[PDB]
RNA sequence: CAUCGGUUCUGGCGGGGGGAUAAAGGCCCAGGGAAUGUGGCUCCUCCGGGAGUGUUAUAGCCCUGGGUGUAAUACCCUCGC
RNA sequence: AACGCGACGAUACUACCCGCACGUUGUAGACGUAUAAGAAUAGGCUCCGGCCUCGUAUCCUAGCAGGCGAUUCCUCCGCCGGCCUCGAAGUGGCCGUCGGUAAUUCGCGUAUUGCAAUUUAGACACGCGCGGGAUCAAAUCCUUUGCAGACGACUUAGAUGUG
């Protein structure tokens, strides 16, 4: 348990409903949540079950006027996760609306969240939850086959971001090597009594 | 019932190289090199003996134990493909209109292309593109025969199936109209 | 069905002028406590010897403890259970360190695999298999195999449920 | 069928109070009718049910049969 | 100069009133203390004085900042949430707002 | 016919394998009951590492890299203790990295306010030395 | 798609500056006067920087083009301005092509050619408020029908208790945006040709 | 009748586009682009070669 | 080389063994002894 | 804030009793036995290990009786701080 | 989308920008509100030696809410300027100047807020003030138009002209 300014969550490898429940509880408790890479979220079960559920969703519309009052079918993966979250919050109240304003959802990782720490939720992670052999699908693939138009643009932007992250990781590895060398070199120059005092304290 | 341990063994010939990493099996031989991603199947690969690959499943059900036989046969087919190869001989027969088969190789894509003309007098030109790594030749020993050879059994058999299915007779009695291209022989190149 | 114990329950019919020394009857009852043990004992005597509770008495109730609870043993359980088709025999095998543990595992197993409750199951015999060759079921024959040793693939690590967020993705290799 | 691409009208699993009450009343009427038919039933029933016996895969069925022989012999000797 | 902090309290969040599914009771509030995740951890903070600090529009007696005072009474649930009783019930708008749990009265 | 295979090499539940329980104690596996429970015994002279003989669920334990060689199946506490002392399980466990992490955790948990203040001051002095070394290294290349 | 930058030419005509005004006769006509100075400030450094930004970051390049409405017999003096996409080539080719095309007249026969089908986009003839008979082509009711006959008899005769959006209603007819396709060009005639 | 969305009609149209209309459209495009090309041809910070900064939010205010 | 003919024509298929996941739990002689004991019991 | 009273929630510590005077278990004493057979011996090998034989040897286990022992501990009940 | 967004042009004032001067100005709620690999999970990481349950970690963390003067150190931080760089809703890197700075040790000050009472302290936005720098615009009514029109709305024209 910890209180943060905002929690940025990598949405890759997470289950939709469990992540939505945990995020909704955090929002109602008062924690600001940003979720990135919503196109990489996971739904348990085979893909045609999710496709059938979204087509059954697409069936429903206000009969006398589809421009007002009807279920507006948002095809984007971030919007699908937002719908899952909003179904778990009393959104028609002022408190629920205020809890919804504490949430941001995106496809990919737009800046400046690409240079921020992304956390994971182990209670929603698919490798930690699903039984081996059970099938699962991708919310981004579902979105692409129900009409989302920006799978390729997000993929190209993610490749560019990953190349820049690879360069940053090369610099980070160089810095880590230099830090280890610095500690090894300075270990001879620290006062010995300081050294065994810190060692006995556990540092 | 979950079975505590189950295992299978695949022998490897002397001139065959096998490399498995993250369930990506690469098999290289005299005829070439093949790859197959088996990451959708839970299996532990090991080298139980010199020239023998061991496949293990731990605490698996009957379905999971039975999948190892399919994995074994797939890897053995890759080994046979890179050692001896695979060859499908097809025959095209006709009653009145002679079927004209032209085989070319597309330089840009590197794949073979088969054009079929005069199938029961039709004016359309059927075009079927082979999978990469599959070579098609018009046979010289026998009459009206194509030969499809390669290292991938799946690619060779699927190319043969596409050629067989492109020449389908529609809205005619099949007891009377016997025209078409059929797989006449399956075997190894060597 | 619960933290069971084995009770030796001995009872009899009340002495009369015609029968001054009635016979004693002993059963082994797997029950959560002594009240349930005596109730099951009187139910079984009503089913078998037509001796009612009002015309009988309990002579003794004792607890039978396992002789070697630190020894791994194989148990064969012969039981009869009731479904809507009727009563059916069943022989099953359980690998435990005590008869009471074998009986609770049997109750959970019948509940899971045949939806049988406590009232519909009659425990007819619980025996400890003296030799390895007495083991019949393959799911115990694989466990009594020679030099048994297995790995544990795909172990989900224990993470506290109060720790919502983690900075690193976990691993399933230990 | 084209169920995935074009699903039909869903079948509701949400109950109605009227149907729940009607089903409960019909279940009570059916159990009372079964009690009446079992009372009026002329089908023959045995006094003693056919016991299934000892299972063959029980490893000590032979020793159980030995015990049954010994007990019957002892009872015949006592009587 | 110094560059450390000055915090001598523990952070908490005002979750809700004591409630059933439908009925709520503002006389008791639920507080989530930071780092407190079980009943044995929550037993340390029993009897501690908790302050809800908020702002107002008009300056009264030299300040615009008002405080509602209360105390932690008993643990709630199994996950370290505590029950708190204040002098006046906390505002219903402050569901999700922060509160300060003090280290006094101290028994250390 | 050369084969290159890269897969997972798990530690195995077997007789002689030492388990670390959630309370930090150790227990050698004497008999395997099933795939979820074993019979285990920790006959250690150190009370922190000792475990009474009994059933251990595998979900509550972790596999240490220590295996007592030639430990018989079903061996009682005296034989398990003799094998334990002959193999020197306590010393190898102390040399493992899990016990070092546990010792560091205990040392950090046992600190007081004055201890933490001294930790901060001595770490600042060592950090000054390390910062000089890092500046010298970065100025070199 | 998101517009990143626009680069304008140094000199804009009065008929295209009229597009940015509602009361051009009253205005000081100050539009683009400060923009025209940045061609001379720092040798057009800002112009070159924006052109390089389009070259390096963008994927779609469109020129801005306006009509010479003064050569028409129309009384309108304010010209029409639109984005015309450059297709073909690379992004640098498109940017250099547009920059070379700055302040230049483009004739119709260099964009289109005789014997080509094109698409025509326009707003249709306005008709005002029109009843259902001419707006939707409904059948007329019989003669002397009560409460009118140029109408639809039943608009909501079944459930729901609403008028549905698919039912013909009286309203605005014409003045609609339309995109008609596959129109063949029969002749591209030149203005200076006295026998076109 | 085969519809406008039929697979065989789409394949026939694709073959027509590739084999017949394509060269004609390419030649017309070459002529038109040649004519319009004929008309069209008829410090990094201080120079603008280095792209500097020009002269609702995605993040929470902090 | 293989001398027999395969029915479906996939001559590359290996000589498969029977699918017996419980193979090796009990020996043959113990099963013979159990056969004799079960026959006497019956 | 301290010292109290009433009601109540919760944590820890010192004792007593019961049962097969818990059952186990450790260490000794006296018997008996077997394999998922230790050591040894024999035969095969891919030299890694298999197969057979037989009762503790260069590991151990199981069953019975006895001693320490009114042992400890679990569980239940109970007197207090 | 009339309570989604972008680019661009011209912007008169009490309008715009810069420096500081504070708010009986406001905000679902600051108090260290610190921390970027990617990827797999029947496999990974690496400095290539080895390492991996574990963020129970790392950084930061002392001084009147943090002074003054030394001793001593060349470590860390901040603002500007130059060169590069960053377009997914655009911002970081290097160098240079200047200012500050216990890694060691010491002296002088702290009291009286009286035994606790938010520790009034942060960020963003808004407003009133000065002292400077920069700029002199449009829209509507009205007349007209008929590519339009129930009325509004819409396409036009009205400043010297191809009116």
């Amino acid at each position: 348990s910890s209180f943060e300014s905002v929690v940025v969550i990598d949405g890759k490898g997470h289950l939709l409903g469990r992540l939505a429940s945990i995020v909704a509880k955090q929002l109602l408790s008062g924690q600001k949540i940003v979720v990135v890479r919503c196109e990489a979220l996971n739904i348990s079960g085979e893909f045609f079950r999710a496709k059938l559920k979204y087509h059954a969703y697409l069936r429903k519309m206000t009969r006398y006027n589809p421009t007002r009052g009807g279920p507006f079918h948002f095809r984007a993966p971030s919007r699908i996760f937002y719908k899952a979250v909003r179904g778990m919050i009393p959104h028609k109240t002022a408190r629920g609306a205020a809890a919804l304003e504490r949430l941001k959802v995106f496809e990919g990782v737009p800046p400046p969240y690409d240079k921020k720490k992304k956390m994971v939720v182990p209670q929603a992670l698919r490798v930690l939850r699903l039984q081996p052999g059970r099938k699962y699908c991708t919310v981004g693939r579902l979105s692409h086959e129900v009409g989302w138009k920006y799978q390729d643009v997000v993929a190209r932007l993610e490749e560019r971001r990953k190349a820049k992250g690879a360069a940053y990781y090369e610099r980070k590895k160089l810095a880590a090597r230099q830090l280890s060398e610095a500690k090894k070199a300075a270990a001879a120059k620290v006062d010995p009594k300081v050294s065994e005092a810190l060692a006995a304290y556990g540092y | 019932m979950r079975y505590i341990h189950s295992e299978e063994t695949i022998p490897v010939p002397e001139n065959v190289k096998v490399s498995i990493k993250s369930r990506l099996v690469t098999v290289e031989g005299p005829r070439g090199k093949l790859q197959k991603d088996l990451s959708h199947i839970a299996v532990n690969f090991s080298v139980v003996k010199k020239g023998v690959i061991g496949l293990e499943i731990h605490h698996g059900s009957r379905k999971d134990v039975a999948a190892l036989r399919t994995v074994r046969t797939i890897i053995n087919n890759m080994i046979i493909g890179v050692t001896k190869g695979f060859k499908y001989k097809m025959r095209y027969v006709y009653a009145h209109f002679p079927i004209n088969v032209n085989v070319e190789k597309n330089a840009e894509t590197g794949c073979y292309e088969v054009e079929i003309r005069n199938f029961i007098g039709e004016k359309i030109v059927r075009k079927v593109v082979m999978a990469p790594g599959v070579e098609v030749e018009i046979s010289k020993a026998q009459k009206d025969e194509l030969i499809l050879s390669g290292n991938s059994l799946e690619a060779v058999s699927q190319s043969a199936a596409d050629i067989q299915q492109i020449c389908k007779v529609r809205n005619k009695d099949i007891r009377k109209f016997l025209d078409g291209i059929y797989v006449s022989e399956k075997g190894n190149i060597v | 069905m619960g933290r069971l114990q084995e009770y030796q329950v001995i009872g009899r019919h009340l002495p009369t002028e015609a029968n001054p020394n009635p016979a004693l009857y002993r059963m082994r009852i797997f029950a959560p406590n002594e009240v349930v043990a005596k109730s099951r004992f009187w139910y079984f005597l009503r089913g078998l010897k037509k001796v009612k509770k009002a015309t009988g008495e309990i002579v003794s109730v004792n607890v039978i403890s396992e002789k070697h609870p630190l020894k791994v043993k194989n148990f064969g359980i012969w039981l009869r259970y009731d479904s809507r088709s009727g009563t059916h025999n069943m022989y099953k095998e359980y690998r435990e360190t005590s008869r009471v543990a074998a009986v609770e595992a049997m109750y959970a197993d019948m509940a899971a695999r045949h939806r049988a409750r406590f009232r519909s199951i009659h425990i007819l015999k619980v025996v400890e298999l003296e030799k390895t060759e007495d083991v019949k079921r393959p799911y115990i024959k694989q466990l009594v195999a020679k030099n048994l040793s297995f790995p544990l693939p795909h172990r989900v690590p224990k993470i506290s449920t109060k720790k919502i967020f983690s900075a690193k993705r976990p691993s399933t290799f230990s | 069928a084209g169920t995935i691409n074009k699903p039909k009208k869903p079948t509701s699993k949400r109950k109605t109070t009227r149907l729940r009450a009607k089903i409960s009343k019909r279940a009570a009427e059916k159990k009372r009718k079964e009690r009446k038919l079992a009372r009026k039933n002329p089908e023959w029933r045995s006094k003693l049910k056919k016991d299934p016996g000892i299972p063959n895969l029980f490893p000590y069925k032979e020793r159980l049969l030995q015990q049954i022989e010994e007990e019957r012999i002892r009872r015949k000797e006592e009587l | 100069p110094s560059e450390a902090g000055h915090r001598l309290y523990v952070k908490g969040r005002h979750l809700s009133y004591q409630r059933g599914r439908r009925n709520t009771h503002p006389k008791t509030s639920l507080i989530k203390i930071e780092g407190v995740d079980d009943t044995a951890a929550a037993n340390f903070y029993l009897g501690k004085r908790v302050a809800y600090v908020y702002r107002a529009q008009k300056e009264v007696r030299g300040t615009k900042i008002r405080v509602i005072w209360g105390k932690i009474t008993r643990p709630h649930g199994n996950s370290g949430v505590v029950r708190a009783k204040f002098t006046h019930p906390l505002p219903a708008r402050s569901f999700g707002a922060s509160v300060r749990i003090m280290l006094y009265p101290s028994s250390i | 016919a050369e084969i290159n295979v890269e897969a997972t090499s798990w530690r195995r539940v077997e007789v002689g394998r030492v388990l670390k329980l959630e309370n930090g104690s150790l227990a050698a596996i004497v008999e395997i009951i099933d795939h979820k429970r074993v019979l285990a015994d920790g006959p250690s002279s150190d009370p922190k590492l000792a475990t009474p003989r009994g059933i251990v669920p595998l979900s509550r334990a972790l596999l240490t890299p220590i295996v007592i060689p030639k430990l018989p199946r079903g061996a009682r506490t005296g034989a398990v203790k003799k094998a334990w002392e002959a193999y020197g399980v306590d010393a190898k466990w102390k040399e493992t990295n899990w016990a070092k992490k546990q010792l560091q955790q205990e040392r950090r948990q046992s600190l007081t306010d004055f201890d933490r203040f001294k930790v901060m001051r001595l770490k600042k002095q060592r950090r000054f030395e390390e910062r000089k070394a890092l500046a010298k290294i970065k100025a070199a290349a | 798609l998101r517009s990143l930058t626009t680069v304008w030419a140094e000199h804009l005509s009065d008929e295209v500056k009229r597009r940015f005004y509602k009361n051009w006769y009253k205005s000081k006509k100050k539009a683009f006067t400060k923009y025209a100075k940045k061609y001379a400030e720092n040798n057009g450094a800002s112009i070159t920087r924006e052109l390089e930004r389009i070259k390096k970051y963008c994927t779609v390049v469109r020129v801005l083009a306006h009509t010479q409405i003064r050569k028409t017999p129309l009384k309108q003096k304010k010209a029409h301005l639109m984005e015309i996409q450059i297709n073909g080539g690379s992004v640098a080719d498109k940017v250099e092509f547009g920059r070379s095309l700055f302040e230049k007249p483009v004739t119709i026969d260099t964009i289109f050619e005789k014997d080509e089908m094109i698409d025509v986009i326009a707003v249709t003839k306005g008709h005002g408020f029109v009843g259902v008979t001419a707006r939707w082509g409904t059948k007329k009711l019989p003669r002397k029908t009560h409460k009118g006959l140029r109408k639809v008899a039943c608009i909501g005769a079944w459930h729901p208790s609403h008028v549905q959006w698919t039912v013909a209603r009286a309203g605005q007819m014409g003045y609609h945006h339309r995109t008609s396709v596959n129109h063949k060009i029969y002749r591209i005639g030149k203005g200076d040709d006295e026998a076109n | 009748a085969k519809s406008a969305r039929a697979s065989r009609i789409k394949e026939n149209h694709q073959r027509f586009k590739k084999n017949i209309a394509g060269p004609v459209e390419a030649a017309r495009l070459e002529r038109l682009s040649a004519k319009l090309m004929a008309i069209a041809q008829a410090s990094g910070v201080k120079s603008g070669k280095s792209i500097g900064r020009k002269d609702s939010s995605i993040v929470f205010p902090m | 080389k293989n001398l027999g003919m395969r029915k479906n024509g996939q001559v590359w298929l290996p000589a498969k063994k029977a699918f017996r996941p419980t193979k090796g739990l009990t020996s043959w002689e113990l099963r013979v002894k159990k056969r004799q004991e079960q026959a006497a019991m019956k």
